[PDB]
């Protein structure tokens, strides 16, 4: 088999627009291989294209990484008279993720062949993007595009002269980072506050406007189309077996060149840095901590970093997640209580106050890792806080109340003489 | 909530006069049972403790909430009224 | 950022709000795009069509969306206050957002904010006294490669350092509108100094195709 990952080539990436150098219009998008055969796809079936995506092991890219093909299956099944629809998550909202955007200005006609081609799979009648609203160009580069589509009859009444009927709309979102899980985004679309839903119902049985619905991420979509032109096979021919593909990668933090990038899954974390974003500030060695799948995952030390792989499983044995795969980079000039409160900070900002245990529990953490970064407080808080975020943990509606316990988790278990070494400061002071 | 004051029946006396105390106010009474509550496992036996102390009386059935059909997936109705406008 | 209304001469239920000709024919395409039966999905772009052609939200005009779509002006009010995009106070012709999140605070958005208020003359959260700008923080706004960025209305200035910025400002007192993006070397997302991937000519159609189609 393969056992090393990485040095991925240009002719097996997916994104061939990433950086927006050729054109992202209709013209450019079918030199480059998108729309191609589009119908001989949906043509072949909805069982043969959930097929093609079970088998290249495709796992959910918004965070969760649930497997993809099994996922997208649970619409496989007779109507019952309700419409049913495909809502594609653009609304990109953790931190150090940039990923979605890029896709979405710069290769949009993926995004809406996947729309099609994922929703034919589904029986869904259309597809709601659903997009932040601080993208404002980005969603207007979208509209663009759905217009060259619907136009050039690649979407709409009989799309690429199929005989299936599918719409793409767009709706923008309104400031909330809580409104990209995947229940407070389909409350959103309907028009209310963008608190989640709990589960059960599934979206796969209730979902927007209480119709069946699959929710899938922007880059989940988007590569579905050229796993089924080039099969699933290939697609599985990359990364560690449970962790196949192509995966986008943001960099960012303390590097020098920081930038997203294509690269193969399971790629060493340190060769991803090094060879992509021209390594960390101040050397390898000024390396600090590193958060790999944005916030919501917890921070692993330089020790860990030295080794570890980019893949699912890879950052859960590391006592991580591979998340949206967004590095954030801390060198050791950073101030690790404070970088860690400053995300505290932000959940505190982004929860949506429905249920106790984050609408209490993470404004409480937010206090007290506040105290943290002066000092003011005593060791014996830092299990106090340790608890607490335990309390908050898989207690919540939605997983807002996870991602929040776990970059407080990653501080403490990795960086405990920190936090009582600056406690030691503070009381001698006073 | 709680419904834990709901077990058990209850036998109590008709309320009597009471009246302000001239001096201070206080609320006076003549009724020696005014403050009599006695506690029973079941229906049967307050009553043949009423019947053998020569009590007239009256029984009240027990009033049980009615089973409720609860769905939280009713808040999201595709065409139903159940739809929530807020949560 | 009070959560509550109190009546003002220049925000009642009496402030003048309406929207014009043109905007009710966007008003009515919005409304197609979801099923019948279904129009309180519209309340979140008819609102923000409110901002766009007021510049904020007077209760007037929450009032009038609730009206047009027949919904409760309850919910209406929910929605305004949830979201952060909506401003219920009037804000600067020009709407600073700095985003100091982590990803930005590590690439120095401190100086960014520094230089914007040394320039304008005003603290996080004020507008200036000719009601040009407006400066807030914000969380991540999704350009974090691109640290440290600011957005100002609909478009993103990125790579910035506290002389960038200081022009962009003056740029916008004059008046000429400042292209968005980078203000480094590069144009977006890619490595800085060099494409470490993507440097061979793309594909074209019909490449590495299974057999089968
Ligand atoms: C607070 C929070 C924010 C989220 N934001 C996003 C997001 O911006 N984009 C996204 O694709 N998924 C986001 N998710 C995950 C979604 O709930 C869901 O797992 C995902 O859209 C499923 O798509 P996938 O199968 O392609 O991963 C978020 C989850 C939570 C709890
Ligand atoms: S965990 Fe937080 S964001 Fe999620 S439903 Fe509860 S209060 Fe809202
Ligand atoms: S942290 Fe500022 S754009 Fe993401």
């Amino acid at each position: 088999k393969k056992t090393s990952f990485g040095s991925l080539k240009d002719e097996d990436r997916i994104f061939t627009n990433l950086y927006g150098r050729h054109d992202w219009r209709l013209k450019g998008a079918q030199s480059r291989g998108d729309w191609y055969k589009t119908k001989e796809i949906l043509l072949k079936g909805p069982d043969w294209i959930l097929g093609e995506v079970k088998t290249s092991g495709l796992r959910g890219r918004g965070g969760a990484g649930f497997p993809t093909g099994l996922k997208w299956s649970f619409m496989n099944k007779p109507s019952d008279g309700r419409p049913k629809y495909l809502v594609v998550n653009a609304d990109e909202g953790e931190p150090g993720t940039c990923k979605d955007r890029e896709i979405i200005r710069h290769d949009p006609h993926k995004l809406v062949e996947g729309c099609l081609v994922g929703g034919r799979a589904m029986g869904a009648r259309a597809a709601y993007i659903y997009i932040r609203g601080e993208f404002y160009n980005e969603a207007s580069n979208l509209q663009v595009a759905i217009r060259e589509a619907y136009e050039a009859g690649l979407i709409g009444k009989n799309a690429c002269g199929s005989g299936y009927d599918f719409d793409v709309f767009v709706v923008r979102g309104a400031g909330a980072y809580i409104c990209g899980e995947e229940t407070a985004l389909i409350e959103s679309i309907e028009g209310k506050q963008g608190k989640p839903r709990l589960k059960p119902p599934f979206p796969a049985d209730v979902g927007v406007f209480g119709c069946p619905t699959t929710v899938a991420n922007v880059e989940t979509v988007a590569v579905s189309p050229t796993i089924c032109r080039r099969g699933g096979a290939w697609f599985a021919s990359f990364g560690r077996e449970r962790n196949s593909g192509t995966k986008l990668f943001n960099i960012s933090g303390h590097v020098n060149n920081p930038c997203t990038v294509e690269e193969e899954m399971s790629v060493p974390l340190k060769e991803l840095i090094e060879k992509h974003a021209g390594g960390v500030t101040g050397g390898w060695d000024n390396l600090l901590a590193v958060i790999p799948g944005g916030s919501s995952t917890p921070l692993i030390p330089k020790s860990v970093c030295e080794t570890v792989l980019m893949d699912f499983d890879a950052l859960i044995q590391a006592q991580t997640g591979l998340g949206t795969a967004a590095v954030i980079v801390m060198d050791r000039s950073t101030d690790i209580v404070k970088a860690i409160a400053r995300l505290i900070e932000f959940y505190k900002h982004e929860s949506c106050g429905q249920c106790t245990p984050c609408r209490e529990g993470v404004d409480w953490m937010n206090k007290v890792m506040a105290r943290f970064v002066r000092g003011d407080a005593r060791p014996a808080e830092i299990d106090s806080l340790w608890e607490i975020s335990k309390q908050i943990e898989g207690h919540t509606i939605c997983a807002l109340g996870d991602g929040a316990a776990w970059p407080v988790q990653g501080l403490i278990r990795h960086f405990r003489p920190e936090l009582e070494e600056r406690m030691q400061q503070f009381a001698q002071q006073h | 909530s709680g419904v834990n004051n709901t077990k058990k029946w209850k036998m109590e006396f008709d309320t009597r006069e009471r009246w302000e105390n001239p001096l201070m106010g206080w609320a006076s009474t003549a009724d020696p049972l005014s403050n009599l509550v006695l506690t029973f496992s079941t229906k049967e036996d307050a009553v043949a403790f009423a019947e053998k102390n020569g009590w007239s009386y009256d029984v009240e059935e027990r009033k049980v909430p009615k089973p409720k059909s609860k769905s939280y997936g009713a808040n999201f109705s595709w065409n139903k009224r159940t739809r929530v406008s807020t949560k | 950022a009070l959560f509550v209304h109190r009546d003002t001469p220049e925000n009642n239920p009496e402030t003048p709000f309406d929207f014009t000709p043109e905007n009710y024919k966007r008003i009515e395409a919005i409304v197609k795009n979801y099923p019948e039966g279904h129009k309180a999905a519209a309340v979140l772009p008819v609102l923000d069509l409110a901002q766009r052609q007021n510049g904020w939200l007077p209760i007037s005009a929450m009032n009038k969306v609730a009206e047009i779509l027949q919904v409760p002006p309850m919910r209406v009010y929910e929605v305004a206050t949830f979201y952060t995009m909506y401003n219920r106070k009037p804000v600067g012709k020009y709407h600073i957002q700095v985003c100091t999140t982590t990803p930005c605070m590590l690439r120095n958005s401190d100086s960014i904010l520094e230089a914007i208020q040394k320039k304008l003359g005003i603290k996080v959260g004020e507008t200036t006294p000719d009601k040009l700008f407006t400066l807030i923080e914000v969380e991540c706004l999704g350009a974090c490669v691109n640290a440290p960025m600011v957005q100002i209305n609909d478009n993103y200035y990125e790579d910035l350092t506290p002389k960038d910025i200081e022009e962009i400002i003056d740029e916008l007192k004059a008046g000429k509108i400042p292209k968005p993006g980078p203000r480094s070397g590069r144009f977006s997302c890619e490595p800085a100094g060099g494409l470490t991937s993507l440097t061979e000519p793309p594909k074209g159609p019909g490449f590495g195709v299974q057999a089968g189609l």
